């Protein structure tokens, strides 16, 4: 799977954004896509979360309530929908697909994505 | 000459059973090695182990005498290092359920376990010698799961090197299981019942009465991670299962003293343990203070251990322990295929799908109805 992001940007505080991750060319399988936030000088932190086969979402306990991702299986993509944005949300997204089938890592997630830059200031 | 597959044969079963990442197996599945939604566990992963282990049931209990009992304890040693290595490194949501569906030879061989000693050891050391096989195993779990939390508390061992102890545990258990002598007469293979009134009444208690348990047992560690995020706050999961197996175990040993009739005040002792059970698995529900979850769990053990031995005591009091494989075969059997069905409707993602939060209000109304059934019966 080769993940693909798109739809950063700079935008003040209050200000709603949509972001993509269009997975293509070995979707037959993708159990999940799980968004992945990296602020600077810190760590991977869980965002979002959506299956494939279903709908079911799970979002981080901080970001619920304004993070919603939703599915498109016709193109494969995965949207982020962001609102209310704050000074401390600044970060790079990252996307995480769990491929499939049995297997034995490091970590659930196979293939992730390239990073996108999303800065909230004045 | 009973001292030596009595050694064996018990220090298989401690060893086996002295897994101290069984208590913290949720708490690290939805964790930051296998981030696994609790939607993804409680519906997708969990419910394969009951699939898996009524479909290797009849298949293993007859196989573990047209072998000998000594083959499955082998085959059960293979499985516990299988089922604790793909849990180790696999990831995923279908890789779980596969380590299910092994777990399944995990727990559905432990009948080639009790069972064996009673072909190689003397018929005379049999009552004794059952008491040491299974007093041990309560032994390895309660010590085990003392364990986990005295260390993930003072240690700040991470969830990881639990299973890692686990699975060294288990790979000490299959190097004895390889010295048991090889048993030489087997019960049916190698060497109706039912019309009785009290069989047939006590049996079905016993049949439905478990059910319920091997249920709440598997779907009763999601509650307490939803009440208390096992990322927000401790969790006491090796505390709380080390008290309540010992709350079963003193509890399973009283009723071996005390002497009271089990024929008259027995139906009432019990529905009224019964109900007892039912009104401690509505209180796991409906409150949000963690502490008062845990206190649910503690008298539900406890009170529903102290009603299997009543059951246990009152169907084997004719039979001799030929028959016992094979009244306690097709109680366990059928006590599945009511779990199953019970399974396939309140929990898999096939069925209702109802997520934990409401789950256990059935479970709550399911023995409450086992006790308006067999006490309105007692009509006239
Ligand atoms: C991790 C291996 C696979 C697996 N393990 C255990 C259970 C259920 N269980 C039974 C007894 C005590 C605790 C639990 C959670 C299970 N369903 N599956």
């Amino acid at each position: 799977v080769q993940l693909v992001e798109s739809g950063g940007g700079l935008v003040q505080p209050g200000d709603s954004l949509r972001l993509s991750c269009a997975a293509s060319g070995r979707t037959f399988s993708i159990n999940a896509m799980a968004w992945f936030r990296q602020a600077p000088g810190k760590e991977r932190e869980y965002v979002a979360q959506i299956s494939w086969t279903g709908g079911n979402t799970y979002y981080a306990e901080s970001v619920k309530g304004r993070f919603t991702i939703s599915r498109d299986n016709a193109k494969n993509t995965v949207y982020l929908q962001m609102i209310s944005l704050k000074p401390e949300d600044t970060a790079v997204y990252y996307c995480a697909a769990d491929s499939g089938g049995i297997r034995l890592g490091a970590s659930r997630w196979n293939y992730w994505g390239q990073g996108t830059q999303v800065t909230v200031s004045s | 000459s009973w001292i030596y597959p009595t050694v064996i044969l018990c220090l298989f079963g401690f060893f086996s059973m002295m897994r101290p990442s069984e208590p913290f197996l949720i708490p690290y599945l939805s964790g930051p090695d296998k981030q696994l939604t609790s939607a993804e566990i409680t519906n997708e992963i969990f419910p394969v182990w009951t699939y898996s282990y009524l479909v290797l049931l009849l298949p293993v209990f007859v196989l573990t005498d047209y072998v000998r009992y000594k083959p499955v304890i082998i085959l059960q040693g293979i499985s516990f290092i299988i089922t604790w290595l793909l849990l180790l490194f696999g990831q995923g949501v279908k890789t779980m359920q596969v380590v299910e569906f092994f777990y399944g030879m995990v727990t559905a061989a432990e009948v080639a376990y009790y069972a064996y000693i009673y072909s190689v050891v003397s018929p005379e050391h049999y009552q004794r010698v059952s008491g040491y096989c299974r007093s041990v195993t309560l032994a390895a779990y309660t010590a085990g799961s003392v364990l986990a939390q005295l260390l993930v508390s003072l240690a700040q061992m991470s969830y990881f090197y639990l299973n890692v102890i686990s699975l060294a545990s288990v790979s000490v258990a299959f190097l004895f299981s390889l010295f048991l002598p090889m048993p030489k007469k087997s019960m049916f293979f190698h060497a109706e019942c039912y019309s009785s009134k009290r069989l047939f009444y006590w049996s079905l208690w016993w049949a439905f009465a478990t059910a319920g348990f091997n249920q709440v047992l598997n779907y009763v560690q999601i509650l307490w991670d939803y009440k208390a995020p096992s990322q927000d706050s401790s969790i006491y999961n090796g505390a709380v299962e080390a008290i309540a197996t010992f709350g079963g175990a003193v509890a399973a040993f009283a009723v071996g003293y005390v002497k009271v009739n089990w024929d008259l005040l027995g139906e009432l002792a019990l529905v009224v343990f019964s109900v007892v059970n039912a009104g401690s698995l509505f209180l796991m529900h409906y409150t949000a203070n963690i502490w008062a979850c845990y206190a649910g769990y503690l008298i539900f053990k406890s009170s529903y251990m102290l009603l299997i031995t009543i059951a246990v005591f009152q169907i084997a009091v004719n039979l001799n322990v030929e028959r016992y494989a094979l009244v306690f075969g097709i109680n366990t059997f059928i006590a599945l295929v009511i779990q199953t069905i019970m399974t396939v409707i309140v929990v898999d993602q096939r069925g209702l799908n109802l997520p934990v939060s409401i789950q256990f209000l059935v479970y709550g109304s399911y023995f409450a109805v086992i006790a308006g059934i067999f006490l309105m019966r007692s009509m006239y």
